[PDB]
């Protein structure tokens, strides 16, 4: 499932801004 | 029927006047910003509520009052190194001039030899982010309740010629009434027309920002599209392990929706996640009204939302003042202050 793929990815934690 | 038409037609004349008085108030502060309204020693530093790629926000208690506040600390030297000088000046100058129910209030601000400080009202409910990840996803009515508040906030901000540029669950907080408090004005900018800076957060960047093209306020509406999608699905419309991978997906023009998304939700999102900014909702002849009148928001009483008269779908637990249980824990660090003034000229107006 898409949700399972997301949960298994590297960016499920707090996301910081880029510049 | 003819009754709703009158209700909608009348309310618009009202918000028109509201926005008018709002601009006057804003302009006054924008032209003459408050400065040096407190000092570090008047507060006791309690605990870190969160950190960003720029600063550290700590819970603090005001000594001569006992009141708690959220203090954002920025290392002047780091700001310069990350080329965030003008952005930082924008951040404080704008934050101290705005006034809206869903915008965090800047109580005080000041600086010393090493750091810049922005003392905000402490929003104890925690980030929308943590609740969203914990719960998984919000029901459409739950997501709508928050969305409605973002819509009104952007209407406000945009009318003052302000572009927000960093909408995300991490920058949205829940107060004790279950309502939203937008924080982090780090990329906020007062601008009429296009601007070009590459800034924001990967998953929320509009295509224009990614393609190094000039862009306008429409990027905030695109970000709203991403927010609603993430809130309702539990994950972003465009995700991957590396930013570049996310970017290729964002500019592709392809978005897939979860089977449980309503027809109204999908339609609204297809209009917000519109790569062609000339066709994007919020950026058309009728502007924000195309969004407020959209079917997905049919049950939304906009005036009631503004007055905070709508029962929030969720109210965080609050065990009294100073309670930081709704926030993750972070590693602490002493707030160093050099005996030597750093980057004085750069931050003169702060
Ligand atoms: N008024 C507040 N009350 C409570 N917590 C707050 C408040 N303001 C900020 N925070 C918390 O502190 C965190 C960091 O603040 P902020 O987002 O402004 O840092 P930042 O460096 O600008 O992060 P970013 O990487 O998004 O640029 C927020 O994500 C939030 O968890
Ligand atoms: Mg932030
Ligand atoms: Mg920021």
């Amino acid at each position: 499932t898409t949700y399972a793929d997301f949960i298994a990815s590297g960016r499920t934690g707090r996301r910081n801004a880029i510049h | 029927g003819n009754a709703a038409a009158a209700k909608k037609g009348s309310e618009q004349e009202s918000v028109k006047e509201f926005l008018a008085k709002a601009k006057e108030d804003f302009l006054k502060k924008w032209e003459t910003p408050s400065q040096n309204t407190a000092q570090l020693d008047q507060f006791d530093r309690i605990k870190t509520l969160g950190t960003g790629s720029f600063g550290r926000v700590m819970l603090v208690k005001h000594k001569e009052s006992g009141n708690h506040y959220a203090m954002k600390i920025l290392d002047k030297q780091k700001v310069v190194k990350l080329k965030q000088i003008e952005h930082t000046l924008n951040e404080k100058r704008i934050l101290q001039a705005v006034n809206f129910p869903f915008l965090v209030k800047l109580e005080f601000s000041f600086k010393d030899n090493s750091n810049l400080y922005m003392v905000m009202e402490y929003v104890a409910g925690g980030e929308m982010f943590s609740h969203l990840r914990r719960i998984g996803r919000f029901s459409e009515p739950h997501a709508r309740f928050y969305a409605a508040q973002i819509v009104l906030t952007f209407e406000y901000l945009h009318s003052l010629d302000l572009i927000y540029r960093d909408l995300k669950p991490e920058n949205l907080l829940i107060d004790q009434q279950g309502y939203i408090q937008v924080t982090d004005f780090g990329f906020a900018k007062r601008v009429k027309g296009r601007t070009w800076t590459l800034c924001g957060t990967p998953e929320y960047l509009a295509p224009a920002i990614i393609l190094s093209k000039g862009y306008n306020k429409a990027v905030d509406w695109w970000a709203l599209g991403v927010l609603i999608y993430e809130m309702a699905a539990g994950y972003p419309p465009f995700f991957a392990d590396q930013p570049i991978q996310i970017y290729e997906k964002i500019v592709s023009g392809k978005v897939r929706f979860p089977s449980h998304f309503s027809s109204d939700l999908k339609d609204l999102l297809r209009n917000l996640l519109q790569v062609d900014l000339t066709k994007r909702f919020g950026n058309l002849k009728n502007g924000v009204n195309d969004i407020k009148n959209h079917k997905w928001f049919a049950t939304t009483d906009w005036i009631a939302i503004y007055q905070r008269k709508v029962e929030a779908p969720f109210i965080p637990k609050f065990k009294g003042p100073g309670d930081t249980s709704n926030f993750d824990d972070y590693e602490e660090e002493e707030i160093r202050v050099s005996i030597n003034e750093k980057c004085g000229k750069e931050f003169t107006e702060f």
